[PDB]
């Protein structure tokens, strides 16, 4: 269906939220496992969370360059229209054709 | 050495669809950097090679850390940009066709 | 820093996880049992089309593109080559979206999975999407895998 470029630049936005969550949840189980006096349990349990948030960050990377794209192209669809078309909407042709005589 | 007409207008149309966009583009940087450094810790692979971005570190980890929140707000600021640059063209179409 | 090194790398491999063969199954079990190249050509295709929410398609389209990718990662498996007929199941479903709509969901999901999934060699890359015809239109209009498509000469139309 056709969308509008303010519409589908909004949407962007909200799939930008959710790439954050998951690139921040991954990037504190790579401090704990960076910790100089780390302790023997953390380093067991933080690496049963990694491949479940690894295929997950992927899959909202993905629609984040899929929602670019859907963009470039509505950007483009509105700038064609631009021009002599916006301003066929008028009614009242006689009023201006004699103030510009 | 001779071209075609298909040939003319798949180059008519690469042109039409270009773009550079630098927030966009170091915000993937980010992304992309995090997804091979967390693939080759699944499989095993870590030694003290300079062909991935680094190995381990408390600062310079926590420095990415703060790389992934600064291009985030530098993209979040940019799309916040577009938003009232469109909006504003839209007022002044009307306010004209007025 | 050589202890803290190889101390990660002892839970590395024996803890956390088994190897990927159960977590891991999408839409295709095995290759042995359900080969059957021709015959789940047939009944995906009439999958596709019988989909009307848009989000979930494409929840299907990027988890299929995932593992098509994973699968010609590794070699020999089964055959030595295998990038030759998976060619022929993308293009008659691009074919078969340009009947009843007018976008290229199938094409911009295969640029956006390839060039995301970040364990694929770049030389395989490029060889199957010179077989796929009707992807060259979107190919053109989006990512870098376009600059090794081109001649030597259209590049001096391009860079003009």
């Amino acid at each position: 269906e056709g969308r509008t470029y303010f519409e589908s630049l909004c949407e962007e936005e909200q799939s930008l939220q959710e790439s954050q969550t998951h690139l921040l949840n991954i990037l504190d189980i790579l401090s704990v496992l960076a910790d100089p006096r780390s302790s023997d349990d953390l380093l067991t349990e933080s690496l049963k969370k990694l491949p479940d948030l690894h295929r997950e960050l992927i899959n909202s990377s993905i629609r984040l360059r899929y929602d670019k794209y859907q963009t470039r192209e509505a950007q483009l669809l509105e700038d064609t229209k631009t021009g002599r078309d916006v301003a066929a909407g008028v009614q009242n042709p006689k009023s201006i054709s004699e103030y510009y005589s | 050495m001779p071209l075609s007409q298909k040939q003319i207008d798949q180059v008519r149309t690469k042109v039409h669809y270009s773009e550079v966009d630098t927030p966009f583009n170091k915000y993937l940087d980010i992304l992309g950097k995090v997804t091979k450094l967390t693939g080759s810790i699944i499989n095993g692979t870590l030694s003290n090679d300079d062909s991935k971005i680094e190995k381990l570190t408390e600062q310079n980890i926590s420095q990415l850390k703060e790389s992934a929140h600064l291009r985030f707000l530098d993209l979040q600021s940019s799309i916040d940009t577009k938003k009232v640059a469109d909006e504003n063209w839209e007022t002044c179409q009307q306010e004209t066709l007025a | 820093m050589a202890e803290q090194t190889l101390l990660s790398k002892l839970n590395a491999l024996s803890q956390k996880v088994i190897p990927p063969a159960s977590p891991s199954q999408a839409s295709i079990l095995t290759e042995e049992v359900i080969r059957n190249w021709p015959e789940r050509s047939k009944t995906l295709c009439s999958d596709f089309t019988a989909l009307e929410s848009n989000d979930e398609k494409e929840d299907w389209l990027r988890t299929l593109f995932i593992e098509l990718f994973d699968f010609i990662n590794k070699n020999d498996e089964n055959s030595p080559l295998k990038l030759s007929d998976v060619a022929s199941f993308t293009n008659e479903l691009v074919n078969h979206e340009r009947q009843v709509s007018q976008a290229s969901i199938v094409g911009k999901m295969f640029i956006a999975v390839s060039s995301t999934v970040p364990n694929i060699n770049d030389l395989t890359t490029i060889s199957l999407c010179k077989l796929i015809p009707s992807l060259h239109e979107e190919l053109f209009k989006f990512s870098w895998i376009s600059s090794k498509l081109l001649n030597k000469e259209q590049t001096t139309l391009l860079r003009h």
